[PDB]
């Protein structure tokens, strides 16, 4: 299971407004780009894309300053469709890409918008027609079903997007392809005479996904004291734990379950 | 819409007094994207920090790591300080992880 | 690599 995606912002200034975009394979970023630099290039985040040709990123680059050039008007058109002022300010995202299952064809693509942080028009699984989530991004929706878009993003989206994904694994295979396993340990801290605070610690693993439970005498349990939002290490790799109150001697009921892709087995912990 | 955000401070690795280290300040599920964000060391911010490029997640939250490097100590204090739209006040969040 | 299409609303 794979997925090579894009993520656009455009935020309206007071003339040009700010546009960036990012790209990752999986939860590995590789392409950046910022108009507010200097002279705004494509610029590689990972070493699978740094060998690529001068040609490569000079395409790459001209279809971002064109993307930029494309957002103002879209700005500007979107302040028109909900008759906005334009005083205040407005955010226009974007989000697209292909995501093969493990089998490892084409599971998904995906090309959608929003406008102020609220979905606008989205590009649905079949590929064929057109999500929009106001009677305005109908006005869009109108403009790219008389024009065939769904067409050409299905194009892009089963083919080149598959195609470069697939590349970018081969050429970052050593990268890409190699989980980590979650470091782990459990730490604990006396809080009154009747609790304790148990914390399963899951670092340095890869890919992101990865799911830890606390359970007693094996039954999952759910106050807790926390799931933490998984973060990012700053190294590639990411972070994540689970805490839980229990009474102040009854450690040794809760275990800690930890499931990684890098894992050959589910892992089982306590203090 | 008007997000506010959430904030984890943390290291890199696993806190050892001595040990050079990367401080690490996690902001995320925030929008709009303009915000500010500083590391301090003692109640002063920290010069040399330097943060991701600007991502969102599927819900259209923003998302940012901001950085540093850092040689724990014993009593040097380490947060995170953020500013942002929806704040009535910016935010400090005191460096603790075990 | 991008797609040659840009967004257009």
């Amino acid at each position: 299971s794979h997925s090579m995606r894009y993520f656009d912002t455009a935020v309206s200034r007071p003339g040009e407004p700010r546009f960036i975009s990012v790209g990752y394979v999986d939860d590995t970023q590789f392409v950046r780009f910022d108009s507010d630099a200097a002279s705004p290039r494509g610029e590689p985040r990972a070493p699978w894309v740094e060998q690529e040709g001068p040609e490569y990123w000079d395409r790459e680059t001209q279809k971002y300053k064109r993307q930029a050039q494309a957002d103002r008007v879209n700005l500007r058109k979107l302040r028109g469709y909900y008759n906005q002022s334009e005083d205040g300010s407005h955010t226009l995202q974007w989000m697209y890409g292909c995501d093969l299952g493990p089998d490892g064809r084409l599971l998904r693509g995906y090309d959608q918008s929003a406008y102020d942080g609220k979905d606008y028009i989205a590009l649905n699984e079949d590929l064929r027609s057109w999500t929009a989530a106001d009677t305005a991004a109908q006005i869009t929706q109108r403009k790219w079903e008389a024009a065939r878009e769904a067409e050409q993003w299905r194009a892009y989206l089963e083919g080149t997007c598959v195609e470069w994904l697939r590349r970018y694994l081969e050429n970052g295979k050593e990268t890409l392809q190699r989980a980590e396993h979650p470091k782990t340990h459990v730490t604990h801290h006396p809080v009154s005479d009747h609790e304790a605070t148990l914390r399963c610690w899951a670092l340095g693993f890869y890919p992101a996904r990865i799911t830890l439970t606390w359970q007693r005498d094996g039954e999952d349990q759910t106050q807790d004291t926390e799931l933490v939002e998984t973060r990012p290490a700053g190294d590639g790799t990411f972070q994540k734990w689970a805490a839980v109150v229990v009474p102040s001697g009854e450690e040794q009921r809760y275990t800690c379950h930890v499931q990684h892709e890098g894992l050959p087995e589910p892992l089982t912990l306590r203090w | 819409m008007q997000r506010t955000p959430k904030i984890q401070v943390y290291s890199r690795h696993p806190a050892e007094n001595g040990k050079s280290n990367f401080l690490n300040c996690y902001v995320s599920g925030f929008h709009p994207s303009d915000i500010e964000v500083d590391l301090l060391k003692n109640g002063e911010r920290i010069e040399k920090v330097e943060h991701s490029d600007l991502s969102f997640s599927g819900d259209w939250s923003f998302y940012l790591l901001y950085y540093t490097e850092f040689t724990p100590t014993e009593k040097d204090e380490y947060a995170c300080r953020v500013n942002h739209v929806t704040l009535s006040q910016p935010k400090i969040v005191k460096w603790d992880r075990d | 690599v991008r797609s040659r299409r840009c967004l257009r609303l």
